[PDB]
């Protein structure tokens, strides 16, 4: 636990009409409470439907997104196609179940859409990991990072069904920013993508730098 | 945390920010940092919330005693020596206790620096907290004994900012009180570092600052 | 400890470090040379921790990237460069670790001037600013405050003057002597600094 | 559970060299012991590597009796390959590359390599347990080492005195090295029984004995 | 893993395979070195379709570190893996000593490993030979010539590939001891023009020093070609 | 750590420390005032160590010993006064003890110019010269070359500007800020000397 | 163990016919390796037919001196003689024994005279401890100090029985220096006294200074 | 152990004491603590005995192979990054070992510092040992690079002294070699420091020296 209070950071993943919302606080902390970097994004981009947020030690972040780009790029580049949110998830809980005895110290969440072919449908797709591969698929909400408690508190509580992009946006806000405001080990900015199938919405939040 | 005080030609500075932690959770964003041990003498609170608490007032009980038995006021160095006597007497105990005493009396005005260890340093600019170490640099670099009270002011506000902004132990809002002959006033009660960033680091507000 | 200072401006970055080699409680060293490991094609590796490891972990990225310059006969890139760095730092991690805090610098045409910091850990990030040591304690802040985008050479030299001060007036190791590496308008430029 | 049973043992017991001229002594006491109890009074300490170059050695007997048999294996391969027999100084620096072979899992054993090289030098040379060694005009290991080591100074160095002895000889320093095992013996627990003192010269090498203390 | 003897001796005693690969190294492209004070001069044949090949990509002139350059004639691929190889040994050493390898030392670890691919099972030798060109460690300038035997010396001047013998002959009598930048590049290209075709682009030109491996420009070539055509045409 | 020297002479004792107050990684003060104590009646105690100890052990012994010279109305002799400071520092010991380093220097008819050393475990003997320290490592051999009885004043502060010029070049913590306390001539000045 | 190396020294006892010496190093150890002193005898005059040397913890041995001295004088003052040295030798054994569980960290000898009053006959008396007081009563010679092995070596060989002021002399002063140069943490110095009924020589011998 | 070495214009001197300690019993005063390297490079020998032994006849083997394959002297500098290597290599293994390796090659004079956390430092002047801050004292006091030979080798003298009177593992001779062109020379081959003592501090000899 020490190790994830390290660095600090945090992810939230939300889900409204047809879109959905991942966030992230911008903090690269040292030894717990020194501050180094404010533009320490923790939400990678695998594919046009596909989003990992990664929280937790920062060596083990950037590792495991490479591994993770790599393995996606072949395996789309093998296939002529781009990978199902599906499969990512589920190549996601292997890569890191093998490492089961010697863990890469992450707190992943997945976030995207699931395509279903007929015109297109696109389902959100929301999925939060623990540091072995363990995973929990949901509609409304997922959290990781050291936040995690303030996060599912401030979710449960102000969580809306079936919001609209705009709507989705305040709300993941909200929910993100209080819940940073309680750490002292993580904020310094925040970051919020708006899926929708036609755009992303990239947003920097002026949040608290204390 | 990050409490600091300095002396300049028109009195004392004193400047806290306001958070207290229970772990890397945030208990709260206004507690008080800076106890007023009597009409001259301020304390600030760095350390364990309960022991500064306990021990600052237990000083002042003291010192209330001490200036109705003998009809005058306490000088800042005898206050000094009886916080440090006090803690002294329980080390190994593991009280967390940083303190710094600032105040007028008839020798001028002075300052003094106590932890729980028993330590007692007199001097003209201290700071302490987890903060402490940046609030030093700022003040260094800025510190002129010559300052006018609105450029000691901010000065100590600019330097409980940056504090705040580089350890995540301190944050909240940035107090900053002048002690002169007849007292102390509090030039800034309180003030959100929220602001202090926007209007300090990144006045333009239209990306998100690049340490 | 061994401090280390990194700044990158729009048209310049300069790293600095303290000139000590240290052996117990002695300075072997007032010059010491084993911190600073220039790679040909504007670019720089800074290096804190124990000397050997200091020494193995620099060399060997160093005559890598040298060789990796050879066999294409071309210059890495700098982000290239900074990321090779830290993935072979991160895989000596958890095998036998190089206990080095590193600053990387370095220019090219593609990024411009570009800073990165990274820690033993291999957790590294790029940055306007940033200090290794316990002296980055009592910099990070005059860093900060004194930082703007279009800085000079001239500006940034006199905030590493601001301090190298601080760290003779109020660190505990009482640091006055330094050695700064400055990058800017294609030319690597060294300068040796006594306060 | 079940402890760490650890690998090392000390079987007691001392070695004496001392170099003339022309001769060198090394005298062994014979006891073997295992805490505060005798295993036997007849244990030598003392092998023959050539006909010029004994070893003797104190430690763990198991791993004393390996390195002995192991030495007289590798020299009589060098004299089958080589066509010679090694000097003393050769057999000294083989003798330090095989105790350093284990520099991380060390032999519980210090040796005493004792011989007259071609010069017809008395030569000793002393080992700690990892390899170092050095040359010596008198050494002494085991126990009884810290009680034998400064009556020897006195008596040969005699750095301490104005008025100075330069008349040595082998029957004086064969009733020093007597002397000196006597006095160990009178005051170290591991040292006692019996001791076998060998001498090389130009003949070659003799043996004798002399009766220790019993208890 | 393939273990056959593919080198053996024949029982007119060679090694025909080495002969074999030597064969191969006189259908490359012909290759000249001069030595000079503290400077040499390698040039090579050049050969490129006109405005379809690229003539910036293929490399017989090439840097193996800061102060060691290589030629070489006979099998691009065996080459190039023997050039990586090489850059390899000379950044081990540099880690192993701190300090830049000298030529001698690069030579002799180029002859160690086509002499060991002479040697080993499942192998075949590399088709090439090399002119290496550097700096000792008393800073003087050396060239070395590696064969596919295994067998190096050090030259005043020397010509590897197809032709190689003509080249020789006409560099024994017109090399000169510590000629001139400008000299030396003009014997290396009448040398390299003595058996190909007479053109700037049938030819790449480079200069060593202590400083870099600098290569001569086109125009420079030109002229010099121009020259040489001149004097050619002045002695029929 | 605290530095502390002392040098006696037929005819002087020198005292000498570094002005440094250290809290954790910074320094609190350039010029600590909490090592010396000077006793009435030409006695001085220095002490090194944590200031909380220093101060408390300090504070105890100068009142105990001016309470004894107020109470007798008379000088304490210097012997008496080191061997009072040892017993009450062997007392605590092995109960709460003072982790302080002592060098105790006075004069008086009797004995002259006195300077005792003393450590934390209250081992103390008589010394001509001694030091305290991580820095006694790199100021002894200094003081054993250069000291000689009949040395005057002037030449032990110039073996003393010796010792804080090698603090200050060899030392891993740049000791450059110094006190001394010069007793001679029935008198007692203070300098302050920077390197 | 290592608390009797924190500052090394030895001390050892002799006895000839009608005389008796006592001998000691004087250095003054700190942290096992570093010379403090020179000076720093550990050879105390209780009364004119009772010496006592204390090698050990020096701030110990400081303290035990000054606790026997008090007794000494205590007990002389109240019967006004001379203390027997038979009973100042139990008296430090009870001593050392009262703080049989937190004791001081001592190896002391005792050395002197004992008195048989018929005229009056002088009988060397010797005495060695150990750190909670139990007494070995000699009548060759008495070690103690980290050196132990070495003068135990020394004496055994070299003790000669019955020797007059000046071969006393000459054996403990080889024995004390034999030892002394195969110790790193003790010598630099030598004092040797040699006692008679008559008069006591105190020497310094020109020893080794490394 | 003290050793120690320093540039000076004539080239190199290279002094070393001659104990060796088993925990506090001395077990040899007449070890060489300085190993002949090569024809131009010396080694000097702290730490464990076995470790600096074996691996400087090591560095000794590997180097005369150098020279035998390349026909040339191996550099100062070549030897000293070998040496740090090898040394590296067996990091966390617990190999105690402090060398000064110091020689004279086509670069000129070199002396480097090599430890078994496969430190390698460049230098003019080192010393290695429990002793060695006592001999840094005294040559940093009166070092001087334009030294003779005799008032060079006088000062090595005097701090080999001054080390094994404060140090309580040093001790026995004091040996200086002078690195030069054409190889080294025995200027001091082995001299009690007894008398050193008595030459230095102690001349008069007619009471014991306070320290
Ligand atoms: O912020 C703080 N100091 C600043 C704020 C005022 C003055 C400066 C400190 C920061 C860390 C202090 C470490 O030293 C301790 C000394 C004694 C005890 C504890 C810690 C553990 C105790 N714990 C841990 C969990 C259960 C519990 O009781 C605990 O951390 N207490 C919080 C108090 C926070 N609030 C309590 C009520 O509201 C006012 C403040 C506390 O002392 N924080
Ligand atoms: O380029 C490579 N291979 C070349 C080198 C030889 C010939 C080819 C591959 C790249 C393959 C990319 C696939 O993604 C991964 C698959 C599995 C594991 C990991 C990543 C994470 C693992 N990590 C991350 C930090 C700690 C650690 O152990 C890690 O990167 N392993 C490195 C090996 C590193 N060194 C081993 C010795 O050989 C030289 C390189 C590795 O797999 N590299
Ligand atoms: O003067 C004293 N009494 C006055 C003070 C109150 C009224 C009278 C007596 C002197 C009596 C001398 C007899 O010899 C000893 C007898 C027994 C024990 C010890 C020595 C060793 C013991 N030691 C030595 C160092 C560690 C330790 O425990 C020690 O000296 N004990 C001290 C008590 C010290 N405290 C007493 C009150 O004041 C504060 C200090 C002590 O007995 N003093
Ligand atoms: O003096 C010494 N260094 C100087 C002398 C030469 C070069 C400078 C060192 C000083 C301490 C070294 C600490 O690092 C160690 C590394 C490995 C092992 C051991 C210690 C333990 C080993 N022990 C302890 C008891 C049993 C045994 O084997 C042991 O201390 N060995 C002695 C060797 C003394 N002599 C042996 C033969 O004769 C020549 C020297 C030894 O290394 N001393």
């Amino acid at each position: 636990g020490s190790i994830y209070n390290y660095n600090g950071g945090c992810v939230l993943g939300m889900s409204g009409s047809n879109c959905v919302a991942i966030a992230c606080d911008l903090r690269l902390g040292a030894n717990t409470f020194t501050t180094v970097s404010t533009k320490f994004s923790k939400i990678f981009k695998m594919n046009n439907n596909v989003y990992v947020g990664l929280s937790g030690l920062a060596t083990d972040i950037q590792t495991l997104y490479e591994i993770l780009r790599y393995r996606v790029n072949l395996y789309e580049v093998r296939q002529d196609a781009e990978m199902d949110v599906e499969c990512f998830a589920n190549m996601l809980s292997s890569i890191l179940y093998s490492n089961r005895f010697s863990p890469y110290f992450v707190n992943p969440i997945v976030v995207g859409f699931k395509l279903k072919h007929y015109k297109v449908n696109y389902e959100p797709y929301l999925t939060a990991y623990d540091l072995i591969g363990a995973k929990c698929e949901t509609r409304d909400f997922v959290v990781n990072g050291v936040t995690s408690e303030q996060l599912f508190g401030m979710c449960e509580s102000l969580y809306v069904k079936d919001q609209d992009e705009n709507g989705l946006f305040e709300t993941i806000s909200q929910c993100l920013l209080s819940a940073l405001d309680r750490d002292c080990i993580s904020g310094w900015g925040a970051e919020v993508l708006v899926l929708t199938p036609e755009k992303i919405i990239k947003k920097k939040l002026k949040a608290r730098m204390d | 945390t990050t409490t600091l005080a300095f002396k300049f030609k028109d009195g004392i500075i004193v400047a806290v920010d306001s958070r207290a932690s229970m772990g890397s959770f945030i208990s709260s964003q206004n507690v008080e940092k800076i106890i007023e041990i009597n009409k001259n003498i301020l304390g600030t609170m760095a350390g364990g919330a309960a022991d500064c608490l306990y021990w600052e007032k237990y000083l002042g009980k003291i010192i209330k005693i001490y200036e109705l038995r003998n009809n005058e006021k306490i000088s800042v160095r005898a206050a000094s020596t009886i916080l440090s006597n006090i803690l002294y007497q329980y080390k190994g105990y593991g009280l967390c206790c940083g303190i710094i005493l600032s105040g007028y009396d008839h020798t001028g005005f002075n300052m003094f620096y106590v932890d729980d260890s028993g330590k007692k340093v007199e001097g003209n600019l201290f700071s302490c907290g987890s903060g402490s170490t940046y609030a030093y640099s700022i003040l260094d670099s800025a510190y002129d004994y010559n300052l006018n009270l609105d450029q000691a002011v901010e000065l100590a506000r600019n330097a409980i900012y940056h504090a705040t902004f580089r350890d995540g132990g301190s944050g909240g809002k940035v107090r900053v009180f002048h002690i002169h002959k007849n007292g102390y006033d509090k030039i800034i009660e309180g003030e959100d570092v929220f602001d202090l960033h926007y209007h300090y680091t990144n006045p333009e507000q239209k990306d998100q600052y690049v340490m | 400890m061994d401090t280390l200072i990194g700044l990158r401006g729009n048209n310049f970055v300069v790293l600095a470090a303290d000139t000590y080699s240290i052996n117990s409680i002695i300075k072997l060293k007032n010059d010491d040379n084993t911190k600073f490991y220039d790679i040909h094609g504007n670019k720089c590796l800074l290096l804190g921790g124990s000397i050997g490891d200091r020494l193995q972990f620099g060399e060997f990225i160093r005559k890598n990237v040298h060789l990796y310059q050879y066999q294409n006969n071309t210059d890495m890139f700098v982000k290239s460069f900074a990321f090779f760095t830290r993935k072979n730092l991160a895989y000596y991690l958890r095998r036998n670790p190089f206990e080095v805090n590193c600053l990387i610098a370095g220019y090219d045409k593609k990024d411009g001037y570009q800073l990165y910091w990274c820690d033993y850990l291999s957790n590294m990030d790029s940055v306007n600013k940033g200090a290794h040591g316990y002296g980055a304690y009592l910099v990070s802040a005059i860093l900060d405050k004194y930082y703007h985008e279009n800085l000079t050479v001239d500006e940034a030299l006199d905030i590493f003057k601001l301090c190298f001060e601080e760290l003779k007036k109020r660190f505990l190791l009482t640091q006055i002597n330094y050695e700064l590496r400055i990058m800017y308008d294609n030319k690597v430029e060294t300068q040796y600094v006594t306060v | 559970g079940f402890k760490r049973w650890y690998p090392y043992i000390d079987n007691g017991g001392t070695v004496i060299g001392l170099t003339g001229k022309d001769y060198v002594i090394l005298a062994a006491d014979t006891r073997l012991s295992l805490s505060y109890s005798i295993y036997t009074r007849f244990c030598p300490k003392i092998s023959k590597l050539t006909d010029k170059c004994i070893i003797g050695s104190s430690g763990m007997q198991s791993d004393i009796k390996t390195l002995h048999s192991l030495l007289q294996k590798k020299i009589q391969l060098f004299v089958l390959e080589h066509s010679h027999y090694p000097d003393i100084h050769v057999i000294a620096r083989l003798l330090c590359v095989i105790l350093y072979s284990r520099r991380f899992f060390p032999y519980y054993a210090f040796n005493i390599l004792a011989g007259v090289d071609e010069n017809n030098k008395g030569v000793l040379y002393n080992y700690d347990s990892v390899g170092s060694y050095c040359e010596a005009t008198h050494s002494c290991v085991g126990s009884g080492s810290q009680l034998i080591l400064p009556i020897l100074d006195n008596r040969v160095e005699q750095k301490n005195q104005l008025i100075k002895n330069t008349n040595f000889n082998l029957g004086d320093d064969i009733n020093f090295v007597k002397d000196a095992i006597t006095s160990a013996t009178e005051r170290d627990i591991y040292t006692g029984d019996k001791t076998l003192i060998y001498v090389i010269d130009k003949m070659g090498i003799n043996v004798n004995t002399l009766d220790l203390k019993q208890d | 893993s393939y273990d056959r003897a593919i080198t053996v001796f024949s029982p007119d005693g060679h090694l025909l395979q080495v002969e074999h690969a030597l064969e191969a190294v006189k259908k490359g492209g012909c290759a000249v070195a001069i030595k000079s004070s503290n400077f040499a001069v390698l040039a090579v044949e050049k050969k490129n379709i006109p405005k379809l090949q690229n003539p910036k990509t293929t490399e017989k002139l090439i840097k193996l570190d800061e102060h060691n350059c290589l030629a070489f004639a006979g099998l691009n691929a065996d080459a190039r893996v023997l050039v990586n190889k090489t850059r390899l040994e000379c950044q081990r050493y540099y880690l192993n000593m701190d300090e830049p390898a000298p030529v001698d030392y690069i030579a002799k670890y180029v002859a160690k490993v086509q002499q060991k691919f002479t040697h080993r099972g499942g192998v075949r030798p590399f088709g090439i030979a090399t002119l290496i060109a550097g700096f000792k460690n008393n800073k003087e300038i050396c060239i070395y010539q590696t064969e596919p035997s295994g067998i190096y010396a050090a030259w005043k001047a020397q010509a590897i590939g197809k032709n190689a013998k003509i080249v020789q002959e006409f560099l024994e009598k017109n090399y000169q001891e510590n000629m001139e930048q400008k000299d030396c590049i003009f014997l290396a290209l009448k040398a390299i023009f003595e058996v190909v075709e007479l053109s700037s682009k049938n030819v790449e030109v480079a200069l060593l020093t202590e400083k870099d491996l600098t290569f001569i420009e086109e125009q420079e070539i030109n002229s010099m070609v121009e020259l040489i055509d001149q004097e050619r045409t002045k002695n029929n």
